[PDB]
RNA sequence: AGUAAACUGAGAGUAGAGUGCUUAGUUGAACAGGGCCCUGAAGCGCGUACACACCGCCCGUCACCCUCCUCAGAGGAGACAAGUCGUAACAUGGUAAGUGUACUGGAAAGUGCACUUGGACGAACC
RNA sequence: AUAGGUUUGGUCCUAGCCUUUCUAUUAGCUCUUAGUAAGAUUACACAUGCAAGCAUCCCCGUUCCAGUGAGUUCACCCUCUAAAUCACCAGAUCAAAAGGGACAAGCAUCAAGCACGCAGCAAUGCAGCUCAAAACGCUUAGCCUAGCCACACCCCCACGGGAAACAGCAGUGAUUAACCUUUAGCAAUAAACGAAAGUUUAACUAAGCUAUACUAACCCAGGGUUGGUCAAUUUCGUGCCAGCCACCGCGGUACACGAUUAACCCAAGUCAAUAGAAGCCGGCGUAAAGAGUGUUUUAGAUCACCCCCCAAUAAAGCUAAAACUCACCUGAGUUGUAAAAAACUCAGUUGACACAAAAUAGACUACGAAAGUGGCUUUAACAUAUCUGAACACACAAUAGCUAAGACCCAAACUGGGAUUAGAUACCCCACUAUGCUUAGCCCUAAACCUCAACAGUUAAUCAACAAAACUGCUCGCCAGAACACUACGAGCCACAGCUUAAAACUCAAAGGACCUGGCGGUGCUUCAUAUCCCUCUAGAGGAGCCUGUUCUGUAAUCGAUAAACCCCGAUCAACCUCACCACCUCUUGCUCAGCCUAUAUACCGCCAUCUUCAGCAAACCCUGAUGAAGGCUACAAAGUAAGCGCAAGUACCCACGUAAAGACGUUAGGUCAAGGUGUAGCCC
C-alpha cells in the first residue's frame, strides 16, 4: 500500500506540535485556571455531601486536600 | 452583509388603527433629509408591539414607535434584553417630535427635515 | 460478533436524525438582511443570486434566490424551503417563489 | 447464515414445538449435568435442545443449570406445595427425558385443549369492534343491512340534513 | 567514398532581377578502432500517489472572502481560490519512505536513537 | 428490495450518498359536484356568549362527560382490602390505598452513589446496601390505543402565596410553514336528578367551513417532467452569462438553461420542502476494525472424560579483539574525498591499560507473554491447566525523554566552523554537548507489524485482487463513508510543549483496498548506435565585411510559418502589376443566375512535416484469466491461426551494389480557410 493516510496524519501531528509550541504560554495559563476551577468544584461537591447529610460544618478535623495541584 | 452606517434610522411603526398607521407613514414619506440621515421603515402594523416587532428591531438595530398601543411587560423585558428601544406615544405631534429627536441624535446639531 | 456480544451490546444504537438547515421544518420565514451574488465552485461559472435572512428560529442564513431575476430588497419577508444549491458551498436554503414579497418569475 | 451450531434452536417455530407444559404446581427446575461422560450425553443434549422449548412453553418456571456438580446427571423439580421431584436421567436420551417429564409433571393434551377452549370463548363472533378484537367494526359490513354512508350515500329521506328541511 | 572538401557549367522562374533553389560534370581526401562514465534504440525487468499521462502530480508557510467550532479578543477546521517562497512526497522522486521520541528551522521539513517494508540490492558461478 | 445511478484512464471489491415505493404536514400552481372520515403550530394570553341541574324544601349532581400531552417507567399481573352496585342482607361485581414482580430512547466523555442494609420486642448491635449483567446522573418522549397514564394557570402538592386562569364548545390576540362556525336541538344514545310524567346537558345528534383522505360522478383540466438513473422535445433566443439539477452533470455559438411546439406521468389534483416507514446473525492482513503483552471473579464454551541442549529474566564476578591515555624510539606530516576546504601537529612500532561494545559460531531458528535476548562462569529461574476471559484492576512494556548521582573509549541530536547552492536553517567534512552506559526513581509511546486474536479441528468439497492456500466450532476485543481528529471538552495519571479515552459543528460525494493498460523514471542488467551517443578523422559555423530570412523599433502601410518539425520558409522570387497592406478618390444587380485574401486548420477535403535513419498495424476466428480490465511468448516449442496493409519483393538510374522512390496505423486538435473547394458564422451602397 501507499502512505497517503500516514502522510495526512504526519502533517496533522506536525502542525499540532508546532501550534502547541507557539501557544504554550496561553495553554499553560488556561490549564492552571482549569485545575483551580476543578479543585473548587470538587470542594463544592464535598460540601454538598456533608451539608445535605446534615452536618453544620465539615466533619471534625477534616480539611479538603488540594488533589489537583502539583504541590 | 455590510455594516449599516450610523446615519440610518430604522423604524418600526405600530398603530391602533390603519388610519393612524397610514398617517404616520405619510409623515415619514414626507421625509427629505435623506443626505444627512436616511429613515428606513423596516415594518409597520396595527396592534400592540409584538415579539416579531422586537425581533425586527433587534435584527435591524431599529426603534419601535407605538401610536396608542401597549407594550406588555414580557415584551418590555425582551426588548431590554435585545437592546431594542420601544417608544410608545399617545399624540401624533409628540411622536413626531420624538422621531425628529432621534434623527438629530443620529446626525453628526438638529435635523433639517420638518413635518409641518 | 458472537451471539453473546450481540446480546450484550443490544440492538444497533442507531444515530439520531440530525436537523438540516431548516431545523427539520418544511419552511421557515425570513427577513432579507442583504442581497448579493456568489460565484459557484468550479467548473461552473456564474453569479448566483443570494440573500441573507434572519430565519424565524433566530439563526442567520444565506438563501438562494431561484428564477431568472428577482426584486428582493432589504427588510422584505420571504418564505424559505430546504434543498441545497449544488454549486454553492454553504448555501442550503431556497427562497420560495410566489410567497409574501418574492413574486413569481416574469415571462 | 444464523450463527451457532443448530441455529434451528433459535427459531420461534422450533421453540413452539415443545410439548411439555408444566402443571401450575411446578415452580423451579434444576438440571444438574456433567459436561463429560458417555452416560451424561442424554442430559447434555437435553440441556442443549429441549431446555429452550421447556422454558419458552413455561415462562414462569425458574430453570437453573449446574455443570459437573454431582457424579450423575439429574433433574429436580421444586413444586408449589414444597414437594421436590428428583428425576434421574442417566442413560436416558433427551427424548426419553422429555417424555418422562411430560408424563410426571406435564399438562395433558386434554387440559391444554380445555385452556384453549377457555381462550376461544373470549372472541365471540357476534361482537362488533376494532379488528383487533372483533371480526367486524359495524353492522354495515353485514350484507342486507343499510350500508355505511361513506360508500353508498343514504337517501335524502333518511339523511338528517333533509329531515330538517321537511321539519321546516 | 567517387563521400566530405574545392572547382566549373546548365536549367526553373522574369521584360529585367538571387551570394537563393534544382540539376550536370571534374580533381578528390582522413578516421573507420575503442567503448557505454555521457545521450538515444532494443530485449528482459523494477517502481509508480501520473492518465490533459513529469511541460505530470503535489506538500507547507505568507498574505483573501465565506461557513462552523473553542476562546477575553483571538485561535482551529473546512471550503472557495488565485499569487508567494521553496520542492517535502509520488520513479532508488533525485538524501528510499515511514512510526515513536527529542533538538532545531521562512515553509514544506533536517538530523539524532530504536523499529517497519507499506524499497531495492538485478536473484548459479561469475 | 427483483433493484438502479454515482468513485477510476479502465476493471474488481468495500463503502457512503442519492433514485424508484407508501404515508402525513406545509408551500407553489390549479379546482366542478354528492356521501363519509379527520381538522390551532403552541401547557402563551384571553373580550364575548353558552357549557349543571333535578326536585314538594332534605338529600343527590356539579369528582362525571368534555379537554390537553406540560410532566412521566402511579398504566400490566399477583396478595390484601377500602369506596361503590346487587330494594335491607348476600358473598357476587367493580376497584382505590398498601405490599411483591414487570414496565421507553439516547449518552459510560454520567463510574462511582454517600447511608443508599440487616438483626432485635425494645434497648441497642452489626457495617453494611446499589453498581460495567450499567447503580447515581443528564437529555429526550405521553403510552403498551375497544383504550390507558398524567395535568387541570404557576409555586410537583395547594394550608398558603403568586394572581385572577377556555388544555369545555364557538371565537380571538400573539406565535408557527401550520389558522373550521362566536350553528340548531335535546328528535336519538349517554349522564344527573325525580316515584313518575318529565327537566338540564357546547356530552352527543343533525348541520356549517376546509381537495387533508376515501367512495361516486360531470356530456367541466390542471400540475410536473421530457440528457442517464426514468416515461416522454421540434424550432428559436442566450452563449460558462442568464439559469437548471434528487445524484451523475448541462451552459465558452444546448434533446439538460428561457420561450415555443409536441410528447410522457398522475389527474381534481399534481409534487417542491420536511418528517416517517425502509436500519444488527456483516466484517477485522492490505478497504474501519485482532486493541503492545500476560493473569482473575462473575461467567461463558465442550476443545476437559476420550489421551536432551541452544540467545528468557535478575544478581555477582570475569575479559579476548579494538579503542583511549601514558611511556621509548623513529619520522614531518596526520585526518579528510567525487574533488576540496576547514581541522590536529602530530603520525608509525612496541609495552602497560575500561564502569564502553560483545567478530567467527549463526547456512543455527532456540528462549521469553510481549518489549526483547547471540562474550565467559556461578547462583536463583523459565505460572497452570488437559479452555476463553480486564481502561473493570495488577504486573511488564524497544528507542526516545525527565530528576538526582557517577562513568565517559567511541558515537552523537543541538551548536560552531569548512564545503555546496540562486538560497542550504540539509545531504558531504571536522570539533563538541545532551544522550547512548551504571545506580534509584519516573515517563508508558513505536510501522510495539508476522499489520494475520486465544483454544480445538479439517483438507473435504476452493478461492473478488494482491498477500502468507481455504475453511469449521467456540470465546473475547474492535469497526459501521471521507475529513474535521494520535483534535476540542470532560476524566485519570510522579506525566506540566505529555500520555490513555475521545467527540461534535461546518464541508464533500466521494474517500479507500487490489489489479490492467499506457506515460514517465536524475530506473537495474545486457546488447547496440557506423556519420552516431562520447573519444577519434575532414571541413565548417560561433570572431570580420557583405547578401538574405526572422524578431524588435518605425511607419499610414499586409498575411501566414515561427522547438526538434520556423528563419534564401509560402516565393523555381515584390519598382508599377505581382498585392491580399496604407492614404485619397470613384461605382453599386457589380466579369459571374453577384461578390468578400472576412473569423474559424479547434469542422474539413486537398497536399504535407513528424517519429520514419521505424516493422509494425491487422479485420475475422480460437484460447487463458473461475467468462475483469486484459493477455496469447519458449522450435529438443508450452495457444495461437490470421486475409489485408506496410516492410520486403518488384521498379528508375550504371550491376544483383548504392542512391532514389516507397515507408502502413497512429502521435503532436503539427501546417495550410492566402493554391482551390467546402461547413459554420459574418459584410451586401
Ligand atoms: S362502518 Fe358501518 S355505518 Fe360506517
Ligand atoms: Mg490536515
Ligand atoms: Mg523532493
Ligand atoms: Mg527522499
Ligand atoms: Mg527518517
Ligand atoms: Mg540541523
Ligand atoms: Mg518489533
Ligand atoms: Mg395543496
Ligand atoms: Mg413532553
Ligand atoms: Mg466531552
Ligand atoms: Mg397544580
Ligand atoms: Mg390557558
Ligand atoms: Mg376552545
Ligand atoms: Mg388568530
Ligand atoms: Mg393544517
Ligand atoms: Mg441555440
Ligand atoms: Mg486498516
Ligand atoms: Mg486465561
Ligand atoms: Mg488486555
Ligand atoms: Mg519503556
Ligand atoms: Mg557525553
Ligand atoms: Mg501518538
Ligand atoms: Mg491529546
Ligand atoms: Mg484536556
Ligand atoms: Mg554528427
Ligand atoms: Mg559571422
Ligand atoms: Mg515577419
Ligand atoms: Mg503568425
Ligand atoms: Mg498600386
Ligand atoms: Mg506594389
Ligand atoms: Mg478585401
Ligand atoms: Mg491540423
Ligand atoms: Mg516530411
Ligand atoms: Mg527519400
Ligand atoms: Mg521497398
Ligand atoms: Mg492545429
Ligand atoms: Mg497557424
Amino acid at each position: 500500500k501507499n502512505v497517503l493516510k500516514i502522510r495526512r496524519r504526519k502533517m496533522n501531528h506536525h502542525k499540532y506540535r508546532k501550534l502547541v509550541k507557539k501557544t504554550r504560554f496561553l495553554r499553560r495559563k488556561v490549564q492552571e485556571g482549569r485545575l483551580r476551577r476543578k479543585q473548587i468544584k470538587f470542594e463544592k461537591d464535598l460540601r454538598r455531601i456533608w451539608l445535605k447529610a446534615g452536618l453544620k460544618e465539615a466533619p471534625e478535623g477534616w480539611q479538603t486536600p488540594k488533589i489537583y495541584l502539583r504541590g | 452583509k455590510r455594516e449599516r452606517d450610523s446615519n440610518v434610522l430604522s423604524v418600526i411603526i405600530k398603530g391602533d388603527v390603519d388610519g393612524s398607521v397610514e398617517a404616520i407613514l405619510n409623515i415619514i414619506d414626507t421625509y427629505d433629509a435623506s443626505h444627512e440621515c436616511e429613515l428606513e421603515l423596516v415594518h409597520f402594523g396595527v396592534g400592540d408591539v409584538s415579539a416579531n416587532d422586537v425581533n425586527l428591531a433587534e435584527t435591524f438595530d431599529g426603534v419601535i414607535y407605538g401610536f396608542n398601543v401597549n407594550a406588555g411587560n414580557v415584551i418590555q423585558q425582551s426588548a431590554a434584553k435585545k437592546g431594542v428601544k420601544i417608544k410608545l406615544h399617545k399624540i401624533i405631534y409628540r411622536l413626531v417630535e420624538d422621531l425628529q429627536e432621534e434623527l438629530s441624535s443620529r446626525l453628526p446639531a438638529k435635523t433639517s427635515w420638518d413635518p409641518g | 460478533a458472537t451471539l453473546n456480544q450481540m446480546h450484550r451490546l443490544g440492538p444497533p444504537k442507531r444515530p439520531p436524525r440530525k436537523l438540516g438547515p431548516t431545523e427539520g421544518r418544511p419552511q421557515l420565514k425570513g427577513v432579507v438582511l442583504c442581497t448579493f451574488t456568489r460565484k459557484p465552485k468550479k467548473p461552473n461559472s456564474a453569479n448566483r443570486k443570494c440573500c441573507r435572512v434572519r430565519l424565524s428560529t433566530g439563526r442567520e442564513a444565506v438563501c438562494f434566490i431561484p428564477g431568472e431575476g428577482h426584486t428582493l430588497q432589504e427588510h422584505q419577508i420571504v418564505l424559505v424551503e430546504g434543498g441545497r444549491t449544488q454549486d454553492l458551498p454553504g448555501v442550503k436554503l431556497t427562497v420560495v417563489r410566489g410567497k409574501y414579497d418574492c413574486g413569481h418569475v416574469q415571462k | 447464515p444464523m450463527k451457532g451450531r443448530f441455529p434451528i434452536r433459535r427459531t420461534l417455530q422450533y421453540l413452539s414445538q415443545g410439548n411439555v407444559v408444566f402443571k401450575d404446581s411446578v415452580k423451579v427446575m434444576t438440571v444438574n449435568y456433567n459436561t463429560h461422560g458417555e452416560l451424561g450425553e442424554g442430559a447434555r443434549k437435553f440441556v442443549f435442545f429441549n431446555i429452550p422449548q421447556i422454558q419458552y412453553k413455561n415462562p414462569w418456571v425458574q430453570i437453573m443449570m449446574f455443570k459437573n456438580m454431582t457424579p450423575s446427571p439429574f433433574l429436580r423439580f421444586y413444586l408449589d406445595s414444597g414437594e421436590q421431584v428428583l428425576v434421574d436421567v442417566e442413560t436416558k436420551s433427551n427424548k426419553e427425558i422429555m417424555e418422562h417429564i411430560r408424563k410426571i409433571l406435564g399438562k395433558n393434551e386434554e387440559t391444554l385443549r380445555e385452556e384453549e377452549e377457555e381462550k376461544k370463548q373470549l372472541s365471540h363472533p357476534a361482537n362488533f369492534g376494532p379488528r383487533k378484537y372483533c371480526l367486524r367494526e359495524c353492522i354495515c359490513e353485514v350484507e342486507g343491512q343499510v350500508p355505511c354512508p361513506s360508500l353508498v350515500p343514504l337517501p335524502k329521506e333518511m339523511r338528517g340534513k333533509y329531515k330538517a328541511a321537511l321539519k321546516a
